[PDB]
């Protein structure tokens, strides 16, 4: 064609989210600081270790993590252990680190850790096959379901009708409690709650769910099918086979016994906590985050970085229609899965630090415009 | 006929838009039902059946045709009207325009992307009910079979109830007229609308089969059934296959009560077969268009001689009328025909299947002992 | 009403935008055609759509490329297999990796980069990379390149920034008998330009359980693979496996039998007859004492092995450099360590250590493992599907030739026949303005080149396209009339180019290609069915509404009465096209016919197709008799009756029409597999299913 | 009811009747397990297990006792007095090799196989041990009755009912608008040229001197590429049909609930294209099943003799032409499509002549 014709319509057109058109697993995944040379994985590491931090013991601490030489790496791949260098020759995407643990100084034996190596586009081989990992919108703060209330915690699944987690009976109800008071004061969960629950302890927590939050069961003011004031959270489900490893990790010093512990048994407890194949052995069975890869183009914008699963879909009423979904979300695009069009990533929405979806203001009139004629019977 | 080709074009549009009466009725139309539906919907249903007004548009003329339908054309030269959501609540402002000039506002065309949100739940677990279904109704109506053309000859003729909703259930059936020997009705009636008309059914005659019924029984539906053709499974795919295109308000609830009509104990156990069959029929044909010599079959294969003795076997005469359980009916009757249904291991440690009666015959005991003869 | 304004941004479209007249289609049709996007493979023949939207500018610049992500320097630049002259001189080289050294950072990371021939994600379903003829010279040792340097883009990407997803194809609309549930007439010559391309890998193994086979030469030479850039014999039997026996060496281990093969008692691999071979990779273990293969047979296989070994050993060499002269300061990328570690598990082991045990996903190799990587094209001849970018898809089901196809009174041949009356029905009418308005379009471009002195459908040359522009009345007035036919159509682009400097490179533009390109975004103040009206009503830009001569089923050319309009529509190919196939007259027992493994033996597909359910075998048993439907079930589980059934096929004088095959004499019934299996189970339970009058 | 005395002195085979009653596992579980393994009154009588067993008498019971509490059946004692032979005989039988299946790096084992427990075993503990074993294999029985057959996984409604025929094909569907007859397939190269193949390798030993291999590989390789001796031997085999117009096959659909879902037709053409892989059917036959051309495979079976193909007539195309509904009215599977009715519909509805009046003036 006309190349000033061209010229003119690449003048006259709104270009998409650079973060978001190249993929925000590239982003929240693998970003090195131009400080020093250390992955976002492994400052997400670095502030899940430090949390759990008050749970041990005195003189242990942990220390860092340092990035593997591949010498290394090919000798703790190939080891021996029946006679046998059993080596899997396939074309999988890895990198190994440390832990480097210490206890009053005499630091114990490093323990080497898989991680899945993403790439642009939101593509990753694993076993010869690939895989897209894809984004799950995760609101801010607390969700509210059709019948109780749920918040998100690091060990804790529980949700909000008279229920808690689980002669002689006298110390379960201690064990319990000594637990329940100290271990749930997250740093990053007291982050999470920004949303206007400012509590200090739980204690603080369960008096403010009585009487602020009490409201919630049967008048909330939740609307339930908007998508705005979303984390976006990537790292959150893609590191869940690692902090359940840490979690029971941290259940040894705090919830078994508090004792002087010596370097044969806390050896013995890093080697039975933190194996080499923590956060591999589940990606590719229960991770509904992942899928496979199926697209016969060039192009990534229309199945490899378009590709947005809800609260419900990571596990492997609320489809009303919303004004937000025309917004974040891509409408008039309906697979099998979401006939509703809210699992989709439209390029053209503004997206600020750590994922946190903020609202534009050049379409905002026609939203208000067409919202309040959504709801009036 | 090979120069004589319809097409379509730009032309075939601007011909029919460009029409005064569609333009009159897409302007100055108030946003109401009753605006839409009865207003701006008429004046345009009132120009398309007119035959003197497009004479060599194809649109038209494949309308006219029964190819195009109406249906769809209203939605498109004229007012479209209220699309839903994923559940059934309307909307209370409608959209203006229609397909030709397209919907160019958000809230317009926001609505009108959920009206295409309900064509995708197509989840397995219906087409797994009615696979269920089928295989429910199918493997107890394959009873019956063999018919044979001839007459004979019962003066044991039953009466039942003719209404309006039910005539076309009706259609081939003979039945016992005044100073007349046979009628059949064929559909063109308007009287006996409200009497009860004594009519031939398959509840009462006598014939040497002990399986198999004859034509006049079974009306004139049986001379389009081929010679070999089990008459059994046919009762139960010419409902199904009405239930699945019905399937395809509420209808797997249909499906359900029909399941706790016809293969359960939710029926009150009637004396005689003469009172069950109108109201099955007053249940069926309100909704299911199906003829009553199928619905004749359906209730004939729930029917056991001497239900005191045990003799699980189907009763010629139809005056007994004895009804039980399905379950009852696919263990306690025909092992061979017991193990293509679930929970095969109950009828092997049954006493009462180790004891030599007279009973029927499945066509699947030959597919259980191999193929043998004997 | 208000049909002129409207308020929707191309932000609020995802993936609706790439199209125009977006309102005129239904919501399920609009959905089905972004579902069809993302299953469509790329074409050889890629062309820019006649109106381009503001969407495709957006979606060429996000594609699967080889590009540098950082300022870096290139450091060393390696290559697999070396070409250059003598017997070791094979073509074609594949892949390039280069190593660079990140610019711009306090710690100086190393990284790596694989330039490969082709990119495929789908299984059966890939694109080829064409290299960048400006980056690829500039490829040195010493090197400062900065970010987002495109080295080996796409075919889809232009030298402008478009993106090329259909072929145009010149569409009539006609009530033809082909056109029955959605099918599709189209022409040969237009189905040469929609033409996709395949890439496969077949893999085997040859160790001490059984060896190769001498295909592809003469008595006088051992190949048991063709060459990197050969063609595949026309059966597609590519490295077949024998055996390993000895007591029979002088009757298979002769040069007679390692030609010939043989379809029974062997391990072939079947693929693509017409297709050239891409890549190969071949894995070794050499450290057993014994060698399984006899001499003679692994020329062709070290002649891989040693240049794939000398590249994994510089590859190891140069990290090793970097360890000795950066000691515990180096800084890698997470994709250079895998390599690193792969260069290791493919160099062999000392012997102070333990050899290694390759595996691939629980499946060892035994000393040989060679993979193949073809590349083929596939013509379309049926059961092909295609989609306008609208819900109305369709499947070709007749193919004629170029001289049969409809043909209207100005010369315009026709590519598709698509029945007319499927648009009322599914209500897509964004159909029906792209192929009205570009029937405005082309036959206005026919007409300015047929105003001068010029021949129509046919690209002008320089000598031609250079003297025509000595006239400036001339192509004033046709600027006026493009002006014109903009201000009719969209008057956005109208208004954009009012103020256009040196107008004649838009008439030449315009007549090098024969067609206008109009810019049409989704926000536009156009009243669509008053532009209809405009474009009737007025004496010029009127399309050619004549009769369209065509050839019918027999031999005849039909004339139609109707006046037919033909208009421009951007097709393109869709998945799941016809190759997966089965047949198969007999198929391999349970030691009760069920096969499930790597099954690439046989030209198609030989496993046995469960036809005969419980609903079929119950509609068996009432349609048909109950006693000819059991010998159909006793055919196949009785392993006899699948002996006689093709001795009486290979006894008899005729082959069909053969009256008995299993006579119930000598074979009778009561030797069903499942049934005797059944009845023993019954009867250690101790009871029998029997009956007695 | 078998009587197991009758059937273990009539067995005339290898007479092992002694499994367990002489091995003692004895270092022979690598010799006796690998190489063999590898009427029962508790499945009727088990209406006592509740929280309590009825069946604590252990041995020598005699049973002549009318103690009957239960309110299920009154049946039961007919049923015993009928014949009272029920697990009195000494030789119970063993279950054969093929019941259950055994490698790889882990040996793997079904669930339902727990009756290896009774190969493996003062008179008032082994008396005891006796009915322990005989409790076992009852609950074996039941759960592999329960388990392996009652499931729609099973031998009985998967493997007892038909699965996995041979001669069978599986191919999408194109159409063909043609002059033709009703009942007419045309199968593709690739699928002809292995569902016909011990016809042509007949017809390569009887036309030529060629043996089974060379004729063998002659198939083989002409499967995806074309010549004319395969063409010419199809149509031979075509035109070897004298009384019907070809190869009489069935063709089914994978929703089948009517008749027309399953129907039998005949080849009559192969075509000459590799690269179209499609059965191209009939259009007056597209109505009676829900087949459309929407990537969807159908499957096809070859009746190989004339007896079948005579049986097979109940099912065909004109079949389902009267309606199963209404007594005298044909079905709608008999009307025509859309393009088919709208060249009549331009042809005949058309404003050929003048009208009546101006006719005569
Ligand atoms: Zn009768």
């Amino acid at each position: 064609p006309d190349p000033f014709l061209i010229e003119k319509i690449r003048e006259n057109t709104p270009c998409m989210n650079p973060t978001l058109a190249n993929g925000i697993t590239v982003e929240h995944t693998m970003t090195r600081d131009p400080n020093t040379g250390v992955n976002m994985t492994r400052r997400y590491i670095d502030s899940l270790f430090d949390i759990s931090s008050v749970l041990f013991p005195d003189g242990f601490k942990y220390e860092g993590n340092r990035a593997c030489t591949p010498l290394k790496h090919f000798e703790e791949i190939t080891r021996e252990y029946n006679a046998k260098r059993i080596a899997n020759i396939a074309p999988t995407d890895m990198y190994m680190i440390d832990l480097m643990f210490s206890y009053k100084g005499e630091m114990l034996y490093p323990r080497p850790m898989l991680l899945p190596a993403f790439k642009r586009g939101n593509m990753v081989t694993i076993n010869g096959a690939k895989y897209i990992g894809s984004p799950v919108l995760t609101d801010v703060g607390f969700s509210v379901l059709n019948d109780s209330i749920f918040i998100p915690f690091r060990r804790t699944k529980l949700t909000f009708k008279q229920t808690d987690h689980h002669g002689k009976v006298e110390e379960n109800i201690d064990s319990h409690l000594h637990s329940f008071c100290n271990s749930l004061d997250e740093m990053t969960i007291e982050e999470l709650k920004t949303v206007g629950v400012n509590v200090s302890t739980i204690w603080e927590l369960l008096y403010e769910i009585m009487t602020s939050l009490a409201h919630h069961l049967y008048a909330t003011d939740i609307d339930e099918t908007s998508m705005y004031g979303k984390r976006l959270t990537v790292l959150h489900y893609l590191m869940s086979e690692f902090n359940y490893a840490v979690s029971m990790f941290g259940y040894m010093f705090q919830s078994r016994r508090d004792r002087e512990w010596t370097v044969q048994e806390l050896n013995e407890g890093l080697k039975r906590s933190f194996k080499l194949q923590t956060a591999i052995k589940r990606l590719t069975v229960d991770h509904g985050e992942l899928d496979t890869m199926s697209n016969p183009n060039s192009s990534m914008l229309i199945k490899g970085t378009s590709i947005l699963v809800t609260q419900d879909r990571a596990k492997t009423s609320s489809r009303i229609i919303h004004a937000s979904i025309a917004e974040v979300g891509q409408y008039k695009n309906q697979p099998k899965n979401n006939p509703d069009g809210r699992g989709r990533l439209n390029m053209y929405t503004k997206v600020g630090p750590t994922g946190l979806v903020e609202r534009r203001e050049e379409v905002r009139e026609i939203i208000d415009n067409a919202q309040l004629m959504f709801r009036a019977k | 006929l090979s120069e004589y080709l319809a097409t379509l074009s730009m032309f075939d549009i601007a011909e029919v838009y460009n029409h005064p009466k569609v333009r009159e009725a897409n302007h100055n139309i108030e946003p109401t039902t009753y605006g839409i539906e009865k207003i701006s919907y008429g004046k345009v249903k009132e120009v398309f059946n007119d035959p003197t007004q497009f004479i060599g548009n194809s649109i038209i003329e494949g309308l006219r045709s029964g190819t195009q339908k109406t249906e769809q054309l209203l939605q498109a030269f004229a007012w479209r009207g209220f699309p839903t959501d994923i559940n059934s609540d309307i909307f209370k402002y409608p959209v203006t325009t229609g397909y030709i000039d397209g919907i160019w506002n958000l809230y317009e065309n926001m609505i009108e992307s959920r009206s295409g949100t309900k064509a995708l739940l197509y989840n397995k677990e219906l087409l797994r009910v009615t696979e269920y279904f089928n295989r429910k109704s199918q493997l107890i109506a394959q009873y019956v079979q063999r018919l044979h053309p001839g007459d004979c000859k019962t003066t044991i003729l039953a009466e039942y109830p003719v209404t309006k909703l039910t005539l076309k259930a009706f259609k081939g059936k003979y039945y016992q007229k005044e100073d007349g020997k046979l009628d059949w009705i064929r559909g063109n009636e308007t009287h006996l609308i409200g009497t009860k008309q004594k009519f031939r059914s398959v509840f009462g005659c006598n014939h040497p089969d002990s399986q198999g019924i004859c034509m006049t029984c079974y009306g004139r539906l049986g001379i389009n059934i081929p010679k070999g053709t089990n008459i059994g499974q046919v009762a139960a795919v010419s409902m199904g296959d009405k239930i699945t295109s019905a399937v395809l308000a509420e209808a797997g609830k249909l499906s359900t009560e029909k399941v706790g009509y016809t293969s359960k104990t939710y029926l009150k156990n009637y004396k005689s077969p003469i009172e069950a069959l109108p109201v099955f029929a007053t249940m069926a044909n309100e909704k299911i268009s199906l003829n009553i010599s199928h619905c004749e079959i359906l209730i004939y294969a729930m029917m056991i001689r001497s239900a005191q003795y045990r003799d699980y076997r189907l009763p010629k005469p139809g005056i007994n009328g004895q009804f039980e359980k399905y379950n009852r009916l696919m263990q306690c009757r025909s092992l061979g025909g017991a193990m293509a249904f679930e929970k095969q291991h109950e009828p092997l440690n049954n006493p009462g299947s180790f004891l030599n009666k007279m009973r029927n015959d499945h066509p699947y005991d030959l597919l259980v002992k191999g193929g043998k003869l004997r | 009403s208000q049909l002129g304004r409207r308020e929707i941004d191309l932000t609020l479209l995802g993936h609706t935008g790439l199209d125009p007249w977006y309102g005129t289609t239904s919501s399920a049709r609009g959905a089905m055609f972004v579902t069809h996007i993302g299953q469509a493979p790329e074409v050889n023949g890629n062309e820019s759509r006649y109106f381009l939207t503001g969407a495709e500018l957006e979606y060429a610049k996000y594609t699967h490329d080889v590009r540098f992500p950082e300022d870096c320097r290139v450091l060393h630049v390696l290559r697999k297999y070396p070409t250059g002259i003598g017997k070791d001189s094979i073509r074609s080289n594949p892949v390039t990796t280069i190593i660079y050294e990140n610019y711009f950072d306090k710690y100086k990371t190393i990284g790596v980069l694989h330039v490969p021939e082709y990119m495929s994600h789908h299984q059966d379903f890939g694109y080829e990379l064409v290299k960048n003829r400006e980056v690829w010279e500039t490829i040195a040792p010493n090197e400062m390149f900065s970010k987002d340097t495109v080295i080996a883009q796409s075919g889809a990407v232009k030298k402008d920034g478009t993106l090329g997803m259909g072929v145009n194809a010149n569409v009539v609309f006609l009530s033809a008998a082909g056109t029955i549930e959605d099918g599709f007439v189209a022409n040969k010559n237009f189905l040469k330009r929609m033409m996709p391309t395949s890439y496969s890998t077949a893999v085997a193994n040859a160790g001490r359980k059984a060896f190769f086979l001498n295909m592809y030469g003469d008595d006088k030479i051992y190949k048991p693979f063709p060459d990197i850039g050969d063609v595949i014999r026309p059966d597609g039997v590519i490295f077949a496996i024998r055996d390993h026996d000895d007591d029979l060496a002088p009757a298979e281990m002769t040069p007679r039998a390692l030609r010939t093969l043989d379809r029974t008692f062997d391990r072939a691999v079947i693929g693509t007859p017409g297709a050239k071979v891409i890549d190969i990779d071949i894995w070794r273990d050499e450290r057993v004492n014994p060698s399984p293969t006899p001499t003679g047979m692994d020329a062709q296989l070290v002649k891989y092995h040693t240049h794939l070994s000398s590249y994994y050993r510089e590859l190891l060499k140069i990290y090793r450099g970097l360890l000795a002269r950066r000691k515990d300061d180096l800084h890698i990328t997470e994709e250079f360590e895998r390599l690193i570690v792969t260069a290791q598990m493919f160099l062999p082991q000392p012997d102070n250590v333990r050899k290694l045990s390759r595996f691939y996903r629980l499946d060892p190799l035994d000393e040989w493992r060679v993979e193949v990587t073809y590349k083929a094209q596939k013509m379309p001849a049926g059961a092909f599907k295609m989609t306008d970018f609208h819900g109305g898809k369709g499947v070709i089901c007749k193919v004629m030739e170029d001289e049969d196809m409809p043909i209207d009174e100005n010369g315009n041949r026709a590519d598709l026949i698509i029945f007319g009356g499927s648009t009322m029905r599914r209500s897509n009418y964004g159909r029906i303005y792209e192929h009205g308005f570009g029937a405005a379009a082309r036959d206005l471009a026919q007409r300015l080149r047929v105003e001068a002195g010029l021949d129509r459908h046919a690209k002008p040359t320089q000598q031609q396209l250079n003297s025509v522009m000595g006239n400036t009345q001339w192509v004033d007035y046709a600027f006026k009339e493009l002006l014109g036919f903009y201000e009719i159509i969209a008057p956005t682009m109208h208004s954009k180019m009012m103020e256009h400097p040196n107008p004649a490179e838009h008439v030449k533009t315009v007549l090098m290609d024969g067609f206008p390109y109009i810019y049409a975004p989704v926000d536009d103040p156009v009243d669509l069915m008053a532009a209809v009206n405009k474009l009737i009503n007025s004496d010029k830009y009127r399309p050619h509404y004549g009769k369209v001569s065509y050839r019918d089923q027999a031999g005849k050319w039909v004339t139609t009465k109707d006046n037919v309009l033909m208009g421009p529509l951007y097709m393109m190919l869709l998945e799941k096209i016809g190759e997966d196939w089965s047949a198969a007259a007999s198929v391999k027992t349970q030691p009760s016919k069920l096969n499930n493994a790597d099954r690439a033996s046989t030209p198609g597909r030989e496993t046995a197709i469960r036809s005969f359910g419980e609903s079929e075998t119950r509609s068996y048993n009432c349609t048909v008799g109950p006693g000819p439907t059991a010998e159909i079930l006793d055919q196949t589980n009785n392993p006899l009756a699948h002996a006689a059934v093709i001795e009486s096929w290979l006894t008899a004088e005729k082959p069909s029409s053969v009256p008995v095959a299993v006579d119930r004499e000598k074979i009778p019934f009561g030797g069903s597999r499942p049934v005797a299996m059944f009845d023993h189970l019954l009867e250690c339970s101790g009871i029998a299913l029997e009956y007695a009058p | 009811v078998v009587d197991h005395n009758e059937v273990h002195d009539q067995f005339t085979g290898k007479r092992i009747y002694a499994n367990d009653y002489n091995t003692s596992n004895s270092d022979e579980k690598e010799e006796f397990d690998r190489h063999f393994y590898s009427r029962l009154l508790h499945r009727g009588f088990e209406r006592g297990l509740n929280h309590f067993i009825d069946n604590f008498n252990e041995i020598f019971q005699f049973l002549l006792d009318a103690n009957i509490i239960s309110n299920n059946k009154s049946e039961f004692a007919q049923f015993v007095a009928q014949n009272k032979d029920k697990l009195f005989p000494k030789y119970l039988p063993v279950p054969s090799k093929l019941c259950f299946v055994a490698t790889t790096s882990g040996t793997y084992l079904d669930k339902p196989i727990e009756a290896a427990i009774d190969a493996t075993l003062s008179p008032i503990k082994a008396q005891n041990r006796t009915m322990r074993g005989l409790r076992l294999y009852g609950q074996f029985y039941e759960i592999y009755a329960k388990s392996r057959i009652a499931q729609k996984p099973g031998l009985a409604r998967r493997h007892m009912f038909g699965a996995r025929l041979n001669a069978t094909a599986r191919a999408v569907i194109t159409s063909i608008s043609d002059p033709h007859d009703y009942d007419e397939l045309h199968i593709p190269w690739g699928v002809g040229c292995q569902l016909l193949k011990y016809h042509l390798t007949n017809k390569l030993k009887a036309k030529f001197n060629m043996t089974t291999r060379e004729a063998f590989s002659f198939v083989y390789e002409n499967v995806l590429q074309y010549n004319q001796i395969i063409a010419d031997l199809f149509k031979e085999l075509i035109a070897e049909a004298a009384p019907y117009k070809g190869m009489g096959c069935t063709f089914h659909r994978n929703p089948t609930l009517q008749r027309g879902s399953t129907q039998q037709f005949f080849i009559t053409k192969v075509k000459d294209d590799i690269n179209d892989n499609s059965i191209s059917m009939s259009v007056l036959c597209l109505k009676a099943p829900n087949a459309d051309f929407d990537g969807d495979q159908l499957n096809l079976t070859l009746m190989p003799d004339v007896y079948l193909t005579k049986a097979t007539e109940r099912i065909a195309p004109h079949t389902w032409v009267l309606s199963i509904d209404e007594p005298h009215e044909i079905s709608g599977n008999l009307e025509l499509q859309g393009p088919v009715v709208e060249t009549i519909i331009n042809w005949a509805h058309e404003k050929y002549l003048p009208p009546l009046e101006e006719w005569l003036k």
